[PDB]
């Protein structure tokens, strides 16, 4: 997972 | 094809990786930022910046057609969503980040 965009940012909660 | 042509940016990088993208970023001062074309799903392009010694990547969204790093905030194509985020305080559209697009990386 680390490896990729572990959706940082975006629609979190 | 002189339209929203990628490649003739130096933000774009396309078929890029994670550790690859950050390689020209973290390797660049900070602001350092570039976009690759890849993903799984949820997602078309990826894009990524160097802010804090460190490269953020995110997996932009083709919304309707439209580009999104945080899905929240999009635009027409990659360079209009990325041409744009570099004034789009990061701050609001992405998370703890606090600053924009700020260079390329082909540069």
């Amino acid at each position: 997972d680390t490896e990729v965009y572990e959706s940082p940012y975006a629609d979190p909660e | 094809g002189h339209m929203q042509d990628l490649s003739v940016h130096l933000w774009y990088a396309g078929p890029m990786e994670r550790a690859g993208a950050e390689s020209i970023l973290a390797n660049r001062s900070d602001g350092t930022f570039l976009v690759r074309q890849r993903v799984k799903d949820a997602a078309e392009f990826a894009i990524s910046i160097k802010y804090n010694v460190e490269v953020k990547h995110i997996k932009i969204m083709t919304a309707e057609g439209l580009y999104r790093i945080t899905e929240k905030k999009a635009f027409r194509g990659l360079t209009e969503l990325v041409e744009f985020y570099q004034q789009n305080s990061l701050k609001d559209c992405f998370k703890s980040l606090d600053t924009t697009l700020q260079f390329p990386f082909k540069e």
